[PDB]
Protein backbone atom coordinates (compact mmCIF):
# COMPACT_ATOMS: atom_id res chain seq x y z
CA UNK A 1 0.00 0.00 0.00
CA UNK A 2 1.13 3.61 -0.61
CA UNK A 3 0.89 6.83 1.39
CA UNK A 4 0.52 10.48 0.43
CA UNK A 5 1.45 12.50 3.53
CA UNK A 6 0.42 16.11 4.15
CA UNK A 7 2.74 18.62 5.80
CA UNK A 8 -0.32 20.29 7.35
CA UNK A 9 -3.85 21.47 6.54
CA UNK A 10 -3.88 25.24 7.15
CA UNK A 11 -7.14 26.07 5.36
CA UNK A 12 -10.53 24.40 5.48
CA UNK A 13 -10.85 22.12 2.45
CA UNK A 14 -12.79 19.23 1.04
CA UNK A 15 -10.27 16.57 -0.03
CA UNK A 16 -10.97 13.94 -2.66
CA UNK A 17 -9.06 10.75 -3.27
CA UNK A 18 -10.38 8.93 -6.36
CA UNK A 19 -14.15 8.60 -5.83
CA UNK A 20 -13.92 9.26 -2.07
CA UNK A 21 -13.98 12.57 -0.23
CA UNK A 22 -13.76 14.00 3.27
CA UNK A 23 -13.85 17.39 4.97
CA UNK A 24 -10.88 18.90 6.82
CA UNK A 25 -11.23 21.90 9.13
CA UNK A 26 -8.90 24.92 9.20
CA UNK A 27 -5.69 23.82 10.97
CA UNK A 28 -7.11 20.39 11.80
CA UNK A 29 -4.36 17.84 12.66
CA UNK A 30 -4.46 16.08 9.28
CA UNK A 31 -1.32 14.47 7.86
CA UNK A 32 -2.50 12.58 4.83
CA UNK A 33 -3.90 9.46 3.20
CA UNK A 34 -2.63 5.91 3.74
CA UNK A 35 -3.41 2.42 2.36
CA UNK A 36 -3.66 3.63 -1.26
CA UNK A 37 -3.84 0.70 -3.70
CA UNK A 38 -0.68 0.28 -5.68
CA UNK A 39 -1.13 -0.59 -9.32
CA UNK A 40 -3.62 2.08 -10.40
CA UNK A 41 -3.39 5.75 -11.22
CA UNK A 42 -5.00 7.98 -8.64
CA UNK A 43 -6.23 11.54 -8.33
CA UNK A 44 -6.16 13.67 -5.20
CA UNK A 45 -8.31 16.77 -5.42
CA UNK A 46 -9.37 19.79 -3.50
CA UNK A 47 -12.18 22.28 -3.04
CA UNK A 48 -11.57 25.09 -0.57
CA UNK A 49 -14.38 25.74 1.88
CA UNK A 50 -14.16 29.48 1.17
CA UNK A 51 -14.13 29.25 -2.65
CA UNK A 52 -16.11 26.42 -4.19
CA UNK A 53 -14.73 27.95 -7.37
CA UNK A 54 -11.68 26.15 -8.71
CA UNK A 55 -11.75 22.46 -7.98
CA UNK A 56 -8.21 21.35 -8.67
CA UNK A 57 -6.03 18.28 -8.17
CA UNK A 58 -3.17 15.97 -9.16
CA UNK A 59 -3.04 12.71 -11.14
CA UNK A 60 -0.28 10.42 -9.93
CA UNK A 61 1.08 6.86 -9.85
CA UNK A 62 2.63 5.68 -6.57
CA UNK A 63 5.09 3.53 -8.47
CA UNK A 64 6.75 6.61 -10.01
CA UNK A 65 7.97 8.24 -6.80
CA UNK A 66 7.21 9.36 -3.26
CA UNK A 67 4.72 12.25 -3.37
CA UNK A 68 3.37 14.52 -0.64
CA UNK A 69 1.07 17.56 -0.30
CA UNK A 70 2.07 20.89 1.22
CA UNK A 71 -0.03 24.07 1.31
CA UNK A 72 1.59 27.14 -0.29
CA UNK A 73 0.31 30.40 1.37
CA UNK A 74 1.64 32.54 -1.47
CA UNK A 75 -0.05 30.73 -4.38
CA UNK A 76 -2.92 29.75 -2.08
CA UNK A 77 -3.28 26.07 -2.84
CA UNK A 78 -2.35 22.56 -1.78
CA UNK A 79 0.62 21.58 -3.97
CA UNK A 80 1.86 18.10 -4.78
CA UNK A 81 5.63 17.64 -4.46
CA UNK A 82 8.16 14.82 -4.88
CA UNK A 83 10.51 13.79 -2.08
CA UNK A 84 13.71 12.35 -3.56
CA UNK A 85 15.28 11.44 -0.19
CA UNK A 86 13.57 8.09 0.33
CA UNK A 87 14.92 7.70 3.86
CA UNK A 88 13.47 11.07 4.83
CA UNK A 89 10.12 10.00 3.38
CA UNK A 90 9.70 6.68 5.20
CA UNK A 91 10.69 8.36 8.45
CA UNK A 92 8.00 11.02 7.98
CA UNK A 93 5.30 8.55 6.92
CA UNK A 94 6.11 6.13 9.74
CA UNK A 95 5.88 8.89 12.38
CA UNK A 96 2.53 10.12 11.03
CA UNK A 97 1.04 6.61 11.00
CA UNK A 98 2.24 5.94 14.56
CA UNK A 99 0.38 9.07 15.68
CA UNK A 100 -2.64 7.92 13.55
CA UNK A 101 -2.92 11.28 11.82
CA UNK A 102 -3.97 9.79 8.47
CA UNK A 103 -7.19 8.74 6.79
CA UNK A 104 -7.30 5.28 5.26
CA UNK A 105 -8.13 4.92 1.57
CA UNK A 106 -11.50 3.33 2.19
CA UNK A 107 -11.86 0.60 -0.41
CA UNK A 108 -14.51 -2.08 0.02
CA UNK A 109 -13.13 -5.48 -0.92
CA UNK A 110 -15.98 -6.35 -3.32
CA UNK A 111 -15.61 -2.96 -4.97
CA UNK A 112 -14.01 -2.76 -8.42
CA UNK A 113 -15.33 0.75 -9.24
CA UNK A 114 -12.00 2.54 -9.46
CA UNK A 115 -10.32 -0.19 -11.50
CA UNK A 116 -13.33 -0.18 -13.84
CA UNK A 117 -13.07 3.62 -14.28
CA UNK A 118 -9.28 3.67 -14.85
CA UNK A 119 -8.66 0.16 -16.47
CA UNK A 120 -6.97 1.60 -19.67
CA UNK A 121 -5.60 4.92 -18.28
CA UNK A 122 -1.72 5.13 -18.46
CA UNK A 123 0.17 7.73 -16.37
CA UNK A 124 3.05 8.26 -18.86
CA UNK A 125 0.44 9.15 -21.63
CA UNK A 126 -1.37 11.57 -19.19
CA UNK A 127 1.89 13.68 -19.09
CA UNK A 128 1.38 14.13 -22.92
CA UNK A 129 -2.13 15.66 -22.31
CA UNK A 130 -0.96 17.79 -19.29
CA UNK A 131 2.57 18.87 -20.35
CA UNK A 132 4.78 19.68 -17.35
CA UNK A 133 7.74 17.42 -17.87
CA UNK A 134 9.65 18.36 -14.72
CA UNK A 135 7.01 16.71 -12.48
CA UNK A 136 5.95 13.05 -12.45
CA UNK A 137 2.38 14.00 -11.46
CA UNK A 138 -0.13 16.16 -13.39
CA UNK A 139 -2.17 19.15 -12.21
CA UNK A 140 -5.67 19.70 -13.58
CA UNK A 141 -8.39 22.19 -12.60
CA UNK A 142 -11.89 23.31 -13.51
CA UNK A 143 -10.81 26.20 -15.75
CA UNK A 144 -8.12 24.65 -17.98
CA UNK A 145 -9.00 24.70 -21.66
CA UNK A 146 -8.23 22.18 -24.36
CA UNK A 147 -6.00 22.65 -27.40
CA UNK A 148 -9.10 22.34 -29.59
CA UNK A 149 -10.80 25.04 -27.47
CA UNK A 150 -7.76 27.32 -27.94
CA UNK A 151 -8.10 26.96 -31.74
CA UNK A 152 -11.74 28.07 -31.76
CA UNK A 153 -5.01 30.87 -24.66
CA UNK A 154 -1.90 29.91 -22.65
CA UNK A 155 -0.63 26.64 -24.23
CA UNK A 156 1.55 25.71 -21.23
CA UNK A 157 -1.58 25.20 -19.12
CA UNK A 158 -3.83 23.46 -21.65
CA UNK A 159 -5.26 19.92 -21.90
CA UNK A 160 -3.63 18.45 -25.06
CA UNK A 161 -6.46 15.98 -25.84
CA UNK A 162 -6.53 14.24 -29.26
CA UNK A 163 -8.25 16.63 -31.72
CA UNK A 164 -11.49 15.07 -33.10
CA UNK A 165 -13.47 17.10 -35.64
CA UNK A 166 -16.09 15.40 -37.81
CA UNK A 167 -16.08 18.16 -40.44
CA UNK A 168 -12.34 18.21 -41.05
CA UNK A 169 -10.13 17.04 -43.85
CA UNK A 170 -8.60 14.52 -41.48
CA UNK A 171 -12.04 12.96 -41.04
CA UNK A 172 -13.19 13.03 -44.65
CA UNK A 173 -11.49 11.40 -47.65
CA UNK A 174 -11.74 13.35 -50.93
CA UNK A 175 -14.31 11.47 -52.99
CA UNK A 176 -15.90 9.76 -49.97
CA UNK A 177 -17.56 12.82 -48.45
CA UNK A 178 -21.02 11.38 -47.92
CA UNK A 179 -19.68 7.93 -47.09
CA UNK A 180 -17.16 9.09 -44.48
CA UNK A 181 -19.50 11.63 -42.85
CA UNK A 182 -22.35 9.16 -42.39
CA UNK A 183 -20.15 6.12 -41.49
CA UNK A 184 -17.07 7.27 -39.63
CA UNK A 185 -15.33 3.87 -39.62
CA UNK A 186 -12.41 5.11 -41.75
CA UNK A 187 -11.71 7.95 -39.31
CA UNK A 188 -12.02 5.70 -36.22
CA UNK A 189 -10.14 2.67 -37.51
CA UNK A 190 -7.49 4.08 -39.87
CA UNK A 191 -6.91 7.72 -38.88
CA UNK A 192 -7.32 7.42 -35.12
CA UNK A 193 -6.83 3.82 -34.01
CA UNK A 194 -4.13 2.75 -36.46
CA UNK A 195 -2.70 6.22 -37.07
CA UNK A 196 -2.53 7.97 -33.64
CA UNK A 197 -3.35 5.89 -30.54
CA UNK A 198 -1.77 2.66 -32.05
CA UNK A 199 -4.42 0.50 -30.29
CA UNK A 200 -7.90 0.54 -28.60
CA UNK A 201 -6.45 0.56 -25.02
CA UNK A 202 -4.99 4.09 -25.65
CA UNK A 203 -8.43 5.20 -27.07
CA UNK A 204 -10.27 3.96 -23.91
CA UNK A 205 -7.46 5.40 -21.71
CA UNK A 206 -7.98 8.97 -23.01
CA UNK A 207 -11.78 8.46 -23.00
CA UNK A 208 -11.67 7.30 -19.32
CA UNK A 209 -9.33 10.20 -18.40
CA UNK A 210 -11.54 12.82 -20.18
CA UNK A 211 -14.62 11.58 -18.26
CA UNK A 212 -12.83 11.69 -14.92
CA UNK A 213 -11.66 15.29 -15.41
CA UNK A 214 -15.22 16.27 -16.36
CA UNK A 215 -16.66 14.56 -13.26
CA UNK A 216 -14.08 15.57 -10.64
CA UNK A 217 -13.34 19.13 -11.82
CA UNK A 218 -16.39 20.03 -13.91
CA UNK A 219 -13.95 20.62 -16.75
CA UNK A 220 -16.09 21.54 -19.74
CA UNK A 221 -13.55 20.79 -22.46
CA UNK A 222 -13.00 17.36 -20.98
CA UNK A 223 -16.72 16.60 -21.16
CA UNK A 224 -16.63 17.67 -24.82
CA UNK A 225 -13.74 15.24 -25.44
CA UNK A 226 -15.47 12.34 -23.67
CA UNK A 227 -18.63 12.80 -25.72
CA UNK A 228 -16.69 13.17 -28.98
CA UNK A 229 -14.84 9.90 -28.47
CA UNK A 230 -18.10 8.13 -27.69
CA UNK A 231 -19.80 9.63 -30.72
CA UNK A 232 -16.98 8.59 -33.10
CA UNK A 233 -17.43 4.94 -32.11
CA UNK A 234 -21.21 5.07 -32.11
CA UNK A 235 -21.13 6.70 -35.59
CA UNK A 236 -18.92 3.97 -37.09
CA UNK A 237 -20.65 1.02 -38.76
CA UNK A 238 -17.51 -1.17 -38.48
CA UNK A 239 -16.03 -1.47 -35.01
CA UNK A 240 -14.16 -4.52 -33.64
CA UNK A 241 -16.46 -6.66 -31.55
CA UNK A 242 -14.18 -6.57 -28.50
CA UNK A 243 -14.13 -2.79 -28.61
CA UNK A 244 -17.92 -2.50 -28.48
CA UNK A 245 -18.15 -4.95 -25.62
CA UNK A 246 -15.49 -3.09 -23.68
CA UNK A 247 -17.02 0.32 -24.46
CA UNK A 248 -20.33 -0.89 -23.03
CA UNK A 249 -18.58 -1.84 -19.79
CA UNK A 250 -16.67 1.47 -19.64
CA UNK A 251 -19.75 3.63 -20.11
CA UNK A 252 -21.78 1.50 -17.72
CA UNK A 253 -19.47 2.29 -14.82
CA UNK A 254 -19.16 5.96 -15.75
CA UNK A 255 -22.95 6.36 -15.77
CA UNK A 256 -23.17 4.37 -12.58
CA UNK A 257 -20.67 6.65 -10.83
CA UNK A 258 -21.94 10.05 -11.99
CA UNK A 259 -23.69 12.06 -9.26
CA UNK A 260 -27.40 11.87 -9.87
CA UNK A 261 -27.70 15.67 -9.61
CA UNK A 262 -24.92 16.44 -12.14
CA UNK A 263 -26.56 14.53 -14.99
CA UNK A 264 -28.07 17.77 -16.32
CA UNK A 265 -24.64 19.29 -17.10
CA UNK A 266 -22.31 16.32 -17.69
CA UNK A 267 -24.49 14.50 -20.25
CA UNK A 268 -25.14 15.67 -23.81
CA UNK A 269 -28.70 14.71 -24.72
CA UNK A 270 -27.93 14.64 -28.45
CA UNK A 271 -24.95 12.31 -28.34
CA UNK A 272 -26.57 9.85 -25.96
CA UNK A 273 -29.86 9.64 -27.83
CA UNK A 274 -27.90 9.12 -31.05
CA UNK A 275 -25.65 6.44 -29.54
CA UNK A 276 -28.46 4.48 -27.89
CA UNK A 277 -31.27 4.89 -30.44
CA UNK A 278 -30.16 6.08 -33.92
CA UNK A 279 -26.53 5.10 -34.41
CA UNK A 280 -25.03 1.98 -35.93
CA UNK A 281 -24.33 0.77 -32.37
CA UNK A 282 -27.88 1.34 -31.04
CA UNK A 283 -28.21 -2.41 -30.25
CA UNK A 284 -24.64 -3.03 -29.06
CA UNK A 285 -24.53 -1.20 -25.69
CA UNK A 286 -26.98 -3.31 -23.69
CA UNK A 287 -25.62 -2.54 -20.23
CA UNK A 288 -25.20 1.20 -20.81
CA UNK A 289 -28.69 1.45 -22.33
CA UNK A 290 -30.24 -0.32 -19.34
CA UNK A 291 -28.59 1.83 -16.68
CA UNK A 292 -29.24 5.02 -18.66
CA UNK A 293 -32.96 4.20 -19.08
CA UNK A 294 -33.36 3.26 -15.40
CA UNK A 295 -31.33 6.16 -13.96
CA UNK A 296 -31.75 9.14 -16.34
CA UNK A 297 -34.92 8.45 -18.37
CA UNK A 298 -35.50 12.21 -18.41
CA UNK A 299 -32.53 12.81 -20.71
CA UNK A 300 -34.13 10.40 -23.19
CA UNK B 1 -25.16 33.26 -39.85
CA UNK B 2 -28.67 33.19 -41.31
CA UNK B 3 -30.01 35.45 -44.05
CA UNK B 4 -33.33 37.10 -43.08
CA UNK B 5 -35.51 40.20 -43.48
CA UNK B 6 -32.99 42.41 -41.65
CA UNK B 7 -29.90 41.64 -43.78
CA UNK B 8 -31.74 41.39 -47.10
CA UNK B 9 -29.76 44.08 -48.92
CA UNK B 10 -26.48 42.18 -48.49
CA UNK B 11 -27.56 40.13 -51.49
CA UNK B 12 -26.96 43.12 -53.75
CA UNK B 13 -23.53 44.25 -52.61
CA UNK B 14 -20.35 43.51 -54.52
CA UNK B 15 -19.29 40.30 -52.70
CA UNK B 16 -19.95 37.35 -55.05
CA UNK B 17 -22.56 35.00 -53.59
CA UNK B 18 -24.77 32.18 -54.79
CA UNK B 19 -28.09 30.85 -53.66
CA UNK B 20 -28.40 27.05 -53.92
CA UNK B 21 -31.80 25.36 -54.03
CA UNK B 22 -32.14 21.56 -54.07
CA UNK B 23 -35.95 21.19 -54.10
CA UNK B 24 -36.05 19.99 -57.73
CA UNK B 25 -32.99 17.69 -57.62
CA UNK B 26 -34.78 14.39 -56.83
CA UNK B 27 -38.22 14.21 -58.49
CA UNK B 28 -40.65 11.29 -58.79
CA UNK B 29 -44.13 10.37 -59.89
CA UNK B 30 -45.93 7.90 -57.62
CA UNK B 31 -48.07 5.15 -59.17
CA UNK B 32 -49.69 1.75 -58.53
CA UNK B 33 -48.13 -1.56 -59.59
CA UNK B 34 -50.07 -4.42 -61.21
CA UNK B 35 -50.15 -6.11 -57.80
CA UNK B 36 -51.62 -2.87 -56.43
CA UNK B 37 -48.52 -1.79 -54.51
CA UNK B 38 -47.12 1.72 -54.86
CA UNK B 39 -43.85 2.49 -56.63
CA UNK B 40 -41.96 5.64 -57.62
CA UNK B 41 -40.45 6.47 -61.01
CA UNK B 42 -37.78 9.17 -61.00
CA UNK B 43 -37.84 11.97 -63.55
CA UNK B 44 -35.05 14.37 -64.46
CA UNK B 45 -34.16 17.03 -61.97
CA UNK B 46 -32.04 20.14 -61.54
CA UNK B 47 -29.95 22.10 -59.08
CA UNK B 48 -30.91 25.79 -59.03
CA UNK B 49 -27.77 27.88 -58.36
CA UNK B 50 -28.31 31.64 -58.71
CA UNK B 51 -26.16 34.78 -58.41
CA UNK B 52 -28.78 37.30 -57.16
CA UNK B 53 -26.74 40.34 -58.16
CA UNK B 54 -26.13 39.40 -61.79
CA UNK B 55 -28.97 36.98 -62.56
CA UNK B 56 -26.57 34.24 -63.70
CA UNK B 57 -28.24 30.83 -63.22
CA UNK B 58 -26.07 27.71 -63.24
CA UNK B 59 -28.68 25.07 -64.00
CA UNK B 60 -27.21 21.64 -63.37
CA UNK B 61 -29.44 19.02 -64.90
CA UNK B 62 -29.78 15.81 -62.84
CA UNK B 63 -30.44 12.89 -65.17
CA UNK B 64 -32.38 9.94 -63.69
CA UNK B 65 -29.43 7.61 -64.42
CA UNK B 66 -27.59 9.05 -61.38
CA UNK B 67 -30.12 7.32 -59.09
CA UNK B 68 -29.77 3.84 -60.66
CA UNK B 69 -28.93 1.23 -58.04
CA UNK B 70 -28.76 3.77 -55.22
CA UNK B 71 -30.51 3.63 -51.85
CA UNK B 72 -31.99 6.43 -49.70
CA UNK B 73 -32.30 8.77 -52.65
CA UNK B 74 -33.62 11.80 -50.77
CA UNK B 75 -30.51 11.75 -48.59
CA UNK B 76 -28.26 11.07 -51.56
CA UNK B 77 -29.83 14.01 -53.43
CA UNK B 78 -28.55 16.45 -50.82
CA UNK B 79 -25.01 15.05 -51.14
CA UNK B 80 -25.16 14.99 -54.94
CA UNK B 81 -26.24 18.64 -54.83
CA UNK B 82 -23.26 19.50 -52.65
CA UNK B 83 -20.92 17.51 -54.93
CA UNK B 84 -22.08 19.41 -58.02
CA UNK B 85 -21.91 22.85 -56.31
CA UNK B 86 -18.35 22.07 -55.17
CA UNK B 87 -17.39 20.95 -58.68
CA UNK B 88 -18.85 24.18 -60.10
CA UNK B 89 -16.87 26.32 -57.66
CA UNK B 90 -13.65 24.50 -58.52
CA UNK B 91 -14.35 25.02 -62.24
CA UNK B 92 -14.52 28.83 -61.79
CA UNK B 93 -11.48 31.14 -61.78
CA UNK B 94 -10.52 32.25 -58.29
CA UNK B 95 -11.78 35.79 -58.81
CA UNK B 96 -15.24 34.41 -59.85
CA UNK B 97 -15.61 32.04 -56.92
CA UNK B 98 -18.30 33.08 -54.42
CA UNK B 99 -17.47 34.38 -50.99
CA UNK B 100 -20.73 32.98 -49.55
CA UNK B 101 -23.18 30.25 -50.56
CA UNK B 102 -26.71 30.53 -49.18
CA UNK B 103 -28.73 27.28 -49.09
CA UNK B 104 -32.48 27.55 -49.15
CA UNK B 105 -32.99 24.46 -46.93
CA UNK B 106 -31.09 23.80 -43.70
CA UNK B 107 -30.60 20.12 -44.59
CA UNK B 108 -28.01 21.22 -47.20
CA UNK B 109 -25.66 22.84 -44.69
CA UNK B 110 -23.70 19.78 -43.56
CA UNK B 111 -23.47 18.19 -47.02
CA UNK B 112 -22.22 21.42 -48.53
CA UNK B 113 -19.90 22.25 -45.63
CA UNK B 114 -18.25 18.81 -45.96
CA UNK B 115 -17.88 19.01 -49.73
CA UNK B 116 -16.34 22.49 -49.42
CA UNK B 117 -13.71 21.78 -46.73
CA UNK B 118 -11.02 22.74 -49.26
CA UNK B 119 -12.54 26.28 -49.33
CA UNK B 120 -12.46 27.38 -45.67
CA UNK B 121 -12.86 31.02 -46.73
CA UNK B 122 -16.28 30.40 -48.37
CA UNK B 123 -19.11 30.93 -45.90
CA UNK B 124 -21.99 28.44 -46.06
CA UNK B 125 -25.15 30.12 -44.77
CA UNK B 126 -28.80 29.22 -44.17
CA UNK B 127 -31.70 31.61 -44.58
CA UNK B 128 -34.94 32.41 -42.77
CA UNK B 129 -36.53 33.65 -46.01
CA UNK B 130 -39.12 31.33 -47.56
CA UNK B 131 -37.89 31.78 -51.12
CA UNK B 132 -40.00 30.39 -53.99
CA UNK B 133 -37.25 28.81 -56.09
CA UNK B 134 -39.02 25.42 -56.18
CA UNK B 135 -41.22 27.06 -58.79
CA UNK B 136 -38.30 27.31 -61.25
CA UNK B 137 -39.72 24.30 -63.07
CA UNK B 138 -42.81 26.43 -63.86
CA UNK B 139 -40.61 28.45 -66.26
CA UNK B 140 -41.28 26.70 -69.55
CA UNK B 141 -37.80 26.94 -71.08
CA UNK B 142 -36.15 25.67 -67.88
CA UNK B 143 -38.58 22.77 -67.59
CA UNK B 144 -38.01 22.01 -71.28
CA UNK B 145 -34.24 21.65 -71.08
CA UNK B 146 -34.43 19.48 -67.92
CA UNK B 147 -37.03 17.09 -69.37
CA UNK B 148 -35.26 16.72 -72.74
CA UNK B 149 -31.83 15.92 -71.29
CA UNK B 150 -30.47 12.46 -72.01
CA UNK B 151 -27.28 12.83 -69.95
CA UNK B 152 -25.96 15.03 -67.14
CA UNK B 153 -25.61 18.61 -68.36
CA UNK B 154 -25.04 22.17 -67.14
CA UNK B 155 -27.00 24.99 -68.84
CA UNK B 156 -26.36 28.68 -68.20
CA UNK B 157 -29.14 31.29 -68.15
CA UNK B 158 -29.67 34.90 -67.01
CA UNK B 159 -32.89 34.64 -65.04
CA UNK B 160 -33.39 38.44 -65.27
CA UNK B 161 -33.27 38.54 -69.12
CA UNK B 162 -32.17 42.16 -69.89
CA UNK B 163 -33.90 43.76 -66.90
CA UNK B 164 -30.67 45.05 -65.37
CA UNK B 165 -30.37 47.50 -68.31
CA UNK B 166 -33.31 49.36 -66.79
CA UNK B 167 -33.64 48.41 -63.09
CA UNK B 168 -31.40 47.56 -60.15
CA UNK B 169 -30.61 44.07 -58.93
CA UNK B 170 -32.69 44.68 -55.81
CA UNK B 171 -35.70 45.46 -57.97
CA UNK B 172 -34.90 42.61 -60.37
CA UNK B 173 -34.79 40.05 -57.55
CA UNK B 174 -38.04 41.46 -56.09
CA UNK B 175 -39.69 40.96 -59.49
CA UNK B 176 -38.31 37.45 -59.83
CA UNK B 177 -39.49 36.32 -56.42
CA UNK B 178 -42.93 37.85 -57.03
CA UNK B 179 -43.31 35.97 -60.31
CA UNK B 180 -42.08 32.72 -58.78
CA UNK B 181 -44.28 33.08 -55.67
CA UNK B 182 -47.28 33.56 -57.96
CA UNK B 183 -46.38 30.54 -60.07
CA UNK B 184 -46.02 28.48 -56.88
CA UNK B 185 -49.42 29.52 -55.50
CA UNK B 186 -51.47 29.06 -58.71
CA UNK B 187 -49.43 28.07 -61.76
CA UNK B 188 -52.30 28.21 -64.24
CA UNK B 189 -53.50 31.67 -63.32
CA UNK B 190 -49.95 33.00 -63.06
CA UNK B 191 -49.14 31.63 -66.51
CA UNK B 192 -52.39 33.07 -67.92
CA UNK B 193 -51.36 36.51 -66.63
CA UNK B 194 -47.92 36.34 -68.23
CA UNK B 195 -49.08 35.21 -71.68
CA UNK B 196 -52.68 36.42 -72.15
CA UNK B 197 -51.54 39.16 -74.55
CA UNK B 198 -50.20 37.58 -77.77
CA UNK B 199 -48.54 40.80 -78.92
CA UNK B 200 -45.98 40.48 -76.10
CA UNK B 201 -43.53 37.74 -76.95
CA UNK B 202 -40.57 36.00 -75.30
CA UNK B 203 -37.34 36.54 -77.21
CA UNK B 204 -35.44 33.39 -78.21
CA UNK B 205 -32.63 34.25 -75.75
CA UNK B 206 -35.02 35.16 -72.87
CA UNK B 207 -37.16 33.38 -70.33
CA UNK B 208 -39.91 35.96 -69.72
CA UNK B 209 -41.96 38.18 -72.05
CA UNK B 210 -40.63 41.51 -73.39
CA UNK B 211 -42.77 43.86 -71.24
CA UNK B 212 -42.31 47.61 -71.26
CA UNK B 213 -41.81 49.39 -67.93
CA UNK B 214 -45.53 50.20 -67.76
CA UNK B 215 -46.62 46.69 -68.67
CA UNK B 216 -44.39 45.26 -65.93
CA UNK B 217 -46.20 47.49 -63.42
CA UNK B 218 -49.53 46.06 -64.54
CA UNK B 219 -48.12 42.53 -64.57
CA UNK B 220 -46.64 42.97 -61.11
CA UNK B 221 -49.94 44.31 -59.76
CA UNK B 222 -51.84 41.36 -61.24
CA UNK B 223 -49.46 38.89 -59.54
CA UNK B 224 -49.97 40.51 -56.15
CA UNK B 225 -53.76 40.31 -56.59
CA UNK B 226 -53.46 36.58 -57.44
CA UNK B 227 -51.30 35.84 -54.39
CA UNK B 228 -53.59 37.75 -52.03
CA UNK B 229 -56.66 36.02 -53.51
CA UNK B 230 -55.37 32.44 -53.17
CA UNK B 231 -54.49 33.41 -49.62
CA UNK B 232 -58.22 33.97 -48.99
CA UNK B 233 -59.50 31.16 -51.26
CA UNK B 234 -57.22 29.07 -49.02
CA UNK B 235 -57.75 30.53 -45.53
CA UNK B 236 -61.25 31.75 -46.50
CA UNK B 237 -61.14 35.53 -45.96
C1 LIG C 1 -2.31 10.71 -26.15
C2 LIG C 1 -3.68 10.98 -25.62
O1 LIG C 1 -3.82 10.21 -24.48
C3 LIG C 1 -3.72 8.89 -24.62
O2 LIG C 1 -3.56 8.35 -25.70
C4 LIG C 1 -3.86 8.21 -23.36
C5 LIG C 1 -4.34 8.85 -22.28
C6 LIG C 1 -4.51 8.07 -21.18
N1 LIG C 1 -4.23 6.79 -21.11
C7 LIG C 1 -3.74 6.20 -22.22
N2 LIG C 1 -3.45 4.90 -22.17
C8 LIG C 1 -3.53 6.89 -23.37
Amino acid sequence: MNTVPFTSAPIEVTIGIDQYSFNVKENQPFHGIKDIPIGHVHVIHFQHADNSSMRYGYWFDCRMGNFYIQYDPKDGLYKMMEERDGAKFENIVHNFKERQMMVSYPKIDEDDTWYNLTEFVQMDKIRKIVRKDENQFSYVDSSMTTVQENELSDPAHSLNYTVINFKSREAIRPGHEMEDFLDKSYYLNTVMLQGIFKNSSNYFGELQFAFLNAMFFGNYGSSLQWHAMIELICSSATVPKHMLDKLDEILYYQIKTLPEQYSDILLNERVWNICLYSSFQKNSLHNTEKIMENKYPELL
Amino acid sequence: GAMNSSNYAELFNNDIKLFVDDTNVYRVTVHKTFEGNVATKAINGCIFTLNPKTGHLFLKIIHTSVWAGQKRLSQLAKWKTAEEVSALVRSLPKEEQPKQIIVTRKAMLDPLEVHMLDFPNIAIRPTELRLPFSAAMSIDKLSDVVMKATEPQMVLFNIYDDWLDRISSYTAFSRLTLLLRALKTNEESAKMILLSDPTITIKSYHLWPSFTDEQWITIESQMRDLILTEYGRKYNV
